[PDB]
C-alpha cells in the first residue's frame, strides 16, 4: 500500500518526464487501499 | 459425642427458648441466635451449655446483654461448615455489648470462613490465629469492629506465639484462655495437653491420644460408638459426619412420605450414602431404597421458582449443586474480589442444558466462566430486555470464556451482548460469535472490551541478542501496519526475574522512535534498543509491545513480541567482607570469612593468600628501657496525518595459596608461632580456567605464643672484673615469639635484697649480652627473663657467683 | 501596486511555466508552485519576480528540487492577505528538499496561520517572530524542520526580542532582518526613520504618512492611492480593490457569454461586488442591482457530493452564507486549534439541513453553538442506523446549545450519544426537540461530574492562619452510599478559578441519627495558609452511582490580616551631616498592603575600645468501591434472609526616609513595618541598622595655645576642647619645631589628655620654639591652633 | 427510606416487644422505596 | 505532632470546651477532623 | 556522558571501530538507542 509519503515517490518514479496533471480523492484509492501501476500512471500528465 | 443429637434452631425474642439446648451434643444444621433486644449482662451470667460438642454454620446477631461466649459455648469444638450462610461458616454480626469471643473449645472449621464485623464492644481480635483454626484465611472478612479504631488490653494470661508479618505474638482468646496450637506433626489430628499426636480419626482435640474411641470429635465419619474413617460396611454415610445403617435412612424416608408439607426428601441409599436424593441417570424403584441406573434419559431438571435465581455466594450456587437441566434464568453477580472459581465449578459444573438466559451483571472476582464446564446448549425461551441469551457487564477482572481450542457451546435463540469487560480482549469475542453459530443466523459493543488488555494478535519475534557483563542488545524484525504513519514507536517492558513467574499482568517501560522506513524486503536496519545497566548475574524477562493509532472504520491491535528471559553472562565477583583471624593453635589459623552480600555469580570457591611479615623496626630499633497520553495521540500524530492525507487529495487531480570450596573456614597450618601473618582473600567464580576472582580482603593474622618459644635455656655464663662489673652472656632463644624486645635480669647478693635491670636488644647487642655495674664484694646470684612481643618466658636458672672488691 | 494583476496559478513539471509571472505585481488568488522534480539550483539563481507585491489567498510551495531560498524569487512580496485560506493557513511550505533558508520584506498575514513541515533542508526558523506577521500565533504549526535539529547556525546579519523570557535577535536571512516597526505605527508600518506611515498604508509605504505612497493597502484601494472605502462611484470588489460599475458589468458579461464553470453572474449590494448576494434578495438582471423580495428565497447550498465534511476552515468557508443545506454534514475538526470564531462566522446563517448531523472526533470543539440559527433538522436522508444527530469521541465537548433559548426540531430519526467525556448526562436528557417519545451511559460526563445537587455553606471563622469550614448535611435516598467528602482548595489571585494544581482532602461521612435535628454540619479545618491570600474552597460528594451526588459551588475566601514580618534588605547613608538617607525594600515575608513604616533611631555611645585605647490510583480505588458495595451486599443479604414476613518617625507610601536634626556619631537605627493604621499600630519585629554621618572637619578644629615655661625643660600646653567632637576625639596631635630646627611631633592621646591634664613637652633644649596642636577623632583630624611662640631659658 | 442499621431500629421501635416472626423482602421494599408504619409491624411476631 | 493541636484548639474551642475529658497521641492513630474536635471539648 | 558513550560503543561495534568526537554532542541532546550508534561505526 502506499502511502502519504512514498505516494510521491512511486508517482514520480512512474511519470517521469510525463509531469503530473492539473486542472474522496487519491489518498484512499491508494493508501486505505492497494492500487496498481495502472491506478498511479493515470495521474501523470497527458 | 456423649449426648443428644438435635437438628439446627433458630433463637429469637425471649430467651426462654434458648433453654431448648437441653442436652443437644451436636446439632445437624445452622444455630442461630437473634433479635434479643431486651437483655441485660444480668440474663446471660448463669446459663451454659457445656454438652454442645459439634455444630454442623453459627450465626449470632443483635444480642443484647451478652459480653462473651466463654461460658455459653464452653465445648463446641468442631464446626464443619457443610451449608454456608453466604460464604462463612460463622458470622457475628452487630454484637452490642459482646466483649469476647471466648470460644477457646473451637478447633477446626472445615469449609468456608469466618465474618465478624459492625461490632462496637468485643476485643481481643488481633490474638487469634485463624491458620490454625481454617485453611482459607485470606477469604476471611473482619473489616469494622471495637479494637479495630481503639485497641484494647488483650491480656493473654500457655500462650503460644505465631509469626505475622514476620513478627511474632501471641495468640489468646479471653483474660483467662488461650489457643490450642497442636504441633506441625498432628497437623488437623490433634493433640492433648503433652502434645502427643491423636489419632488419625480425631479432629482437634482427643480425650486420650492414639484412639477412636476418644476423639472428641471425628475427623471422617462417626459410628454409634466410635469414629471410624468409612463406616462399617453396614451402615453408610449420611450428613458427611454420621454412619447410619438401613433403620435411620427408612424412618427418614417413611415420616419424610407422611408429612406432606415438610421441606424432608425422600432419602435414597447410594454408593454406601443415604443421601436426599440421588443424583441423575438413576431411578427409585420405591421398594427398596435403592435407586438403580436409568435407561431412559432422566436429568436432574430443577426447577427453579420465579424462572429467575440470582447466584452472587457459594449458598446461592449450593442450592443447585447436583443439577444438569436448570429449568429458568441464571444470573452470576459474585462480588468482593474473592476467588470462587472451586466451588462454583463443583456446584455448577453439571450444568448442561440451561432454559433461560445467562447473564454476568456485575462479577468482579470472575476471570474465566470455564466453571460451566458441561454447559452444552443453552436454549434462551426466557429472555431479559433486548432479549439476549447472553450478557455481560462491569465485569472488571473476566479474561476470558471458555477454551473454544475445546469447547462446544451451542445457543438456540436470542441475541447476546457484551459491555464494560476491560480485560477481555474482541478476538475472544468474535471467537464466541462464530463458534456458537449465532452470527449471521441473527450485542457487542465498539470499544467497552479488552480496553486494558493485550489485544495484540500479531506476534513479533526476536532476531539477534548480545549479552556481556552490564550490557545486552536487542533486535527484531520490522512490523508495518497497512499505513505505516500509524506505527507511533515501540514499547519496551523489562523485569528481574528470578525465575519464571511474569506473564504480563513492575516493568520499567521504555520508548523507542520507529527506525527510517526502506523500501524493498532489504535490511531496514532492524529496530532494537540499548540496555543501560544489569546487575552482572541477574536473569531478565524482556517483551516489547507496539504503538498504533486506531481507525475508526479500521482495526488494528498491533503487535507484541513474546515474554523472553535472558540472563547477562558473569563477571568477576566481589570481594567478600568480614574476614578475622580466629587462630586456634601456635601453627594453624581458623580464618573465619562471610561471603560478599553482592556476589554477582555463584560462589564457587575462595582464593586465599596469606604472606608472611615481618615485625616492625621499632620493636627491633626502640629502646623501651491521564489527559496528557491521550494529548499526544491525536493532535501531532492524527492531525499531521489529516492535512499530509488532505494535501495529497487536493493536489494529485485525476486525468602460598589454598582454594577453600563450599566452606567460609580455613585452618591454616605450618605458620610461626607468634610472627606477624598478612592474609588476602578472595572469591571466585568461574575458575575453570586462570582465576577470575575479585580483590583481596586484608586481615592480620597471628598465631598462639608458647612460653617455651621465650624461654632461656641453662644458665647464665658470667665474668667477673675489677670494677665492680659482671658481664654475662646467656644463650639466645631459637624461635622467639615474634620477636624479643627486651630481657629482665633480676640480681641478687646471697642472702641479701634483689635488684632488677632492663637490658634492650640494641643494649644486647652493643655489651653482647648485659654487663651488672656497682655489684658489691660478696657471693651473688643471678637470673634472666626474656621479654617478647606476646610477654615474658620462664626465668634462667639459678647462677650463682663471686664479686671482688 | 505598480504594474498589472493576475489571477491565482498553479505550476508544476517544467520551470518554463513559472514565465508566466511576467508582469503582474498583484495575484488575484493562490500562488501554488508543486512537483518542481529534475531541477538543480543553477535553473533558480537566474530567475526573479521582483515585481510581486501582494497575493491575495495565500501561497503554497511543495516537493521543489533545487530551489533553495526565495530571497531570489519573491524580494518583494509584501501581504499574503489571506482572503481564502489552504486548510487553515494562507502560507504553506511543504517537503521542501533543498530550500535551505525562508528567503524578507514581508510584513502582513491578515487572517490565517503559517504551515511549514517536513523540510529536511530549511534553516533560519526559530529567527524569526510571528506575532509581528500573523495575529493568532497559538493556531500556527511548525514542526520536524531541519532547524528542529539544533543543526542550524542562524548568523544574523537586527532587531531583538523576547519569547519565552529569553531575549534573541530576528532575522530573516544571512544578508537581511525583520523590518520591525514601532507599536505606535503598528499595522498602518513604518519606513526605514521609523515614521508612521498613513492610515491607509499596511506594512511599509515609500513616503510616510500618504495614502499613495504605500506599498500595500490597508482597507481597499481605488487607484494609485489606498482609502478607507470606495468613493461612491466605485464599489468594493474582493476585500482588497475597488472597480467601478463596467468592471463588474464586464464580469458578469463575460461569465454570460461564456459558460465558464466556477464563475459566478456578479452583482452590486451594498456598495460591493459580489458573486451572488445573500438570502432575502432575488435578481431580475437589468442593472445588475439585486433588490430584497417579498417571496423568501434562501440560500440553496446544493452540494452535488451529497454530504459534507466540515474538517478545515476552507470546508467551512465552502458554506459561507448558505442558510439551508440540501445535503448532510459530518463535523470533524481535529488538532485542539480553537475553531469557534470561524465556524460561527461561517456556518452561523445554517437554518434547516436536509440530511444529517454528525459530529465525529472533534477534539477541539466545547460547543456546537456555531448554529446560531439552527432551526429544523429535516433528517431525510439518515445516517446508518438511521440517526438524524450523532455524536463520537468529542473528548472535549461540554456543552450543546443553550437550551434556555434555543428551539430545535427535528422531524424525524434518532440520536446518538456515545464517548463524550466531558457531557453530563443533564445536557442529552434535555435535548429530549421534541424527541422525548416518539446514550452509552457510563461514556458521558466522565470526567464532568453531573452533581445538580448544590451544597450550602454555613460558618466561617477565617483565621491569621485557617478557616472554618461547615455544610449542610446531604444523605444519599439510600445511606452508606455515601462514601466521603471530596474537599478542593487552591490559591486564588483573581476570582477566575475553574473546577479542573487543586488541592484535595479527603472526609469521612459524619455519624448520621434519626430525629437528626440539627446533625454535626460536617467541615474541615485547614492545615496551614498563608493569611492575606484569598483562596478559593469547594466541596463535592463521592458515592457509589449505582445518587448524582452533590457539589458545593465555588466560594472564594480570604483570612483576616495578620501581624507583619521584619523588614528586608534595609540601607543606611547620610548625605549632610545632620541628615541619614534610609532605603529599605518593601519586605516580602509580612503579607497584606504595607499601610506604613516605624522609624526608630537611638543614639549610641563611641565603642569602649576606642576610649581605652592608648593609640600613642484508579485501580486502588475501585478495589474500595467494589468493596464498599460488598460491604452492603452481605447487610443487605442478611436482612434480607433474617426478617421473614408473617524618637520615633512613621513612614507612609515611601520605602526611603531621611532622618534630620542628628549629630558625627555612631548611630543605632531601627525600622518596622505595618501592615494596618486603624489601630495605634500592627507592627513588626524592628530591622536593626547603624549609620555614621560624614565628618565635620571644622568642628574639630580647636580655637593659640596656653602654654607654661619650667626650668626641667618642660614646657605645658593647655587648649579649648572641641565644643562638638566628632564622636569622639581619640588623641590630640602637637607640633612644635625649636627656631632654625625640623618639626617635631607628639602624641597625646585622651587618657593621656586627662593624666597630664592636657600636654607636656619634655627634654626641650634652650632657644625659641613654635607649637600647634591638632585634635584627631573617629572622623579624622581638625586645622591646627594659631601659632604660639615660646623661649626656653639657658 | 430506611435502610441500614437504621432498619432493625425502626423495626425494634415499631414491633415494641411482640419479638420477631420465623418460619426480596424487606430491603427491596423498605430500602429501595420508602414504606410505612403499615408494612413493617407485619414483621413482628403476632 | 501535638502541640500544633493545642494551637489549632484553642482557635475551634477558645470560647469554650478547652479542657480535657489525652488527645494528642490518637489524634496521631486517627488523624485530626473538624467532628474529631468538637466532641473533646464537649465535655 | 562521551566515557560511558564509548564504554558501550566500543561494545556495539565489536571489531567495526569508531571514531570519537560527532555522536557526543547528540547523544548529550538526544536519547541513545540502536539506530543512533549502529551508523556511528568507522570500519
Amino acid at each position: 500500500t502506499l502511502c502519504g509519503a512514498e505516494l510521491v515517490d512511486a508517482l514520480q518514479f512512474v511519470c517521469g518526464d510525463r509531469g503530473f496533471y492539473f486542472n474522496t480523492g487519491i489518498v484512499d484509492e491508494c493508501c486505505f487501499r492497494s492500487c496498481d501501476l495502472r491506478r498511479l500512471e493515470m495521474y501523470c500528465a497527458p | 459425642y456423649p449426648g443428644e443429637v438435635c437438628p439446627g434452631m433458630d433463637i429469637r425474642n425471649n430467651l426462654t427458648r434458648l433453654h431448648e439446648l437441653e442436652n443437644c451434643s451436636v446439632i445437624e444444621g445452622h444455630l442461630q441466635i437473634l433479635l434479643m433486644f431486651k437483655t441485660r449482662p444480668e440474663d446471660f451470667r448463669d446459663l451454659s451449655f457445656p454438652k454442645l460438642i459439634m455444630i454442623t454454620y453459627l450465626l449470632l446477631f443483635r444480642v443484647y446483654g451478652l459480653e462473651s461466649l466463654k461460658d455459653l459455648f464452653p465445648n463446641l469444638t468442631v464446626i464443619r461448615g457443610s451449608r454456608l450462610f453466604f460464604n462463612y461458616a460463622l458470622v457475628i454480626f452487630e454484637m452490642v455489648h459482646l466483649k469476647e469471643l471466648g470460644l477457646y473449645n473451637l478447633m477446626n472449621i472445615t469449609r468456608g470462613s469466618v465474618r465478624i464485623e459492625k461490632n462496637n464492644e468485643l476485643c481481643y481480635l488481633a490474638t487469634i490465629d485463624w491458620s490454625r483454626i481454617l485453611d482459607s484465611v485470606e477469604d476471611n472478612y473482619i473489616v469494622l469492629n471495637k479494637d479495630d479504631n481503639e485497641e484494647c488490653g488483650d491480656i493473654c494470661p500457655n500462650c503460644p506465639a505465631t509469626v505475622i508479618n514476620g513478627q511474632f505474638v501471641e495468640r489468646c482468646w479471653t483474660h483467662s484462655h488461650c489457643q490450642k496450637v497442636c504441633p506441625t506433626i498432628c497437623k488437623s489430628h490433634g493433640c492433648t495437653a503433652e502434645g502427643l499426636c491423636c489419632h488419625s480419626e480425631c479432629l482437634g482435640n482427643c480425650s486420650q491420644p492414639d484412639d477412636p474411641t476418644k476423639c472428641v470429635a471425628c475427623r471422617n465419619f462417626y459410628l454409634d460408638g466410635r469414629c471410624v474413617e468409612t463406616c462399617p460396611p453396614p451402615y453408610y454415610h449420611f450428613q458427611d459426619w454420621r454412619c447410619v445403617n438401613f433403620s435411620f435412612c427408612q424412618d427418614l424416608h417413611h415420616k419424610c412420605k407422611n408429612s406432606r408439607r415438610q421441606g424432608c426428601h425422600q432419602y435414597v441409599i447410594h454408593n454406601n450414602k443415604c443421601i436426599p436424593e440421588c443424583p441423575s441417570g438413576y431411578t427409585m424403584n420405591s421398594s427398596n431404597l435403592l435407586c438403580t441406573p436409568c435407561l431412559g434419559p432422566c436429568p436432574k431438571v430443577c426447577h427453579l421458582l420465579e424462572g429467575e435465581k440470582t447466584i452472587d455466594s457459594v449458598t446461592s450456587a449450593q442450592e443447585l449443586r447436583g443439577c444438569t437441566v436448570i429449568n429458568g434464568s441464571l444470573i452470576i453477580n459474585i462480588r468482593g474480589g474473592n476467588n470462587l472459581a472451586a466451588e462454583l465449578e463443583a456446584n455448577l459444573g453439571l450444568i448442561e442444558e440451561i432454559s433461560g438466559y445467562l447473564k454476568i451483571r456485575r462479577s468482579y472476582a470472575l476471570v474465566s466462566l470455564s466453571f460451566f464446564r458441561k454447559l452444552r446448549l443453552i436454549r434462551g425461551e426466557t429472555l431479559e430486555i433486548g432479549n439476549y441469551s447472553f450478557y455481560a457487564l462491569d465485569n472488571q477482572n473476566l479474561r476470558q470464556l471458555w477454551d473454544w481450542s475445546k469447547h462446544n457451546l451451542t445457543i438456540t435463540q436470542g441475541k447476546l451482548f457484551f459491555h464494560y469487560n476491560p480485560k477481555l480482549c474482541l478476538s475472544e469475542i468474535h471467537k464466541m460469535e462464530e463458534v456458537s453459530g449465532t452470527k449471521g443466523r441473527q450485542d457487542i459493543a465498539l470499544k467497552t472490551n479488552g480496553d486494558q488488555a493485550s489485544c495484540e494478535n500479531e506476534l513479533l519475534k526476536f532476531s539477534y541478542i548480545r549479552t556481556s557483563f552490564d550490557k545486552i542488545l536487542l533486535r527484531w524484525e520490522p512490523y508495518w501496519p497497512p499505513d505505516f504513519r500509524d506505527l507511533l514507536g515501540f514499547m519496551l517492558f523489562y523485569k528481574e526475574a528470578p525465575y519464571q513467574n511474569v506473564t504480563e499482568f513492575s516493568w520499567t517501560v521504555v520508548d523507542i522512535d520507529p527506525p527510517l522506513r526502506s523500501n524493498d524486503p532489504k535490511s531496514q536496519n532492524h529496530p532494537g534498543w540499548l540496555m543501560r545497566g544489569l546487575k552482572p548475574w541477574t536473569q531478565y524477562a524482556i517483551f516489547v509491545k507496539t504503538l498504533v493509532t486506531f481507525s475508526d472504520e479500521r482495526r488494528t491491535y498491533g503487535a507484541k513480541s513474546d515474554i523472553i528471559y535472558v540472563q547477562t553472562d558473569a563477571t568477576n565477583p566481589s570481594v567478600p567482607l568480614d574476614p578475622i583471624s580466629v587462630s586456634n593453635s601456635s601453627s594453624q589459623i581458623i580464618l573465619k570469612w562471610k561471603p560478599p552480600s553482592d556476589p554477582n555469580g555463584n560462589i564457587t570457591h575462595y582464593l586465599v593468600f596469606w604472606e608472611r611479615q615481618a615485625e616492625d623496626s621499632e620493636l627491633f630499633e626502640l629502646d623501651y628501657c491521564t489527559d496528557s497520553q491521550i494529548l499526544k495521540e491525536l493532535e501531532e500524530s492524527s492531525f499531521r496525518k489529516t492535512f499530509e492525507d488532505y494535501l495529497h487529495n487536493v493536489v494529485f487531480v485525476p486525468r602460598p595459596f589454598e582454594k577453600v570450596v563450599n566452606k567460609e573456614s580455613l585452618v591454616i597450618s605450618g605458620l610461626r608461632h607468634f610472627t606477624g601473618y598478612r592474609i588476602e582473600l578472595q572469591a571466585c567464580n568461574q575458575d575453570t580456567p586462570e582465576e577470575r576472582c575479585s580483590v583481596a580482603a586484608y586481615v592480620s593474622a597471628r598465631t598462639m605464643p608458647e612460653a617455651k618459644a621465650d624461654d632461656i635455656v641453662g644458665p647464665v655464663t658470667h665474668e667477673i672484673f675489677e670494677n665492680n662489673v659482671v658481664h654475662l652472656m646467656w644463650q639466645e632463644p631459637k624461635e622467639p615469639n615474634g620477636l624479643i624486645v627486651l630481657y629482665e635480669v633480676s640480681y641478687r647478693r646471697y642472702g641479701d635484697e634483689e635488684l632488677h635491670l632492663c637490658v634492650s636488644r640494641k643494649h644486647f647487642a652493643l655489651e653482647r649480652g648485659c654487663r651488672l655495674r656497682g655489684l658489691s664484694p660478696g657471693n651473688y646470684s643471678v637470673r634472666i627473663r626474656a621479654t617478647s612481643l606476646a610477654g615474658n618466658g620462664s626465668w634462667t636458672e639459678p647462677t650463682y657467683f663471686y664479686v671482688t672488691d
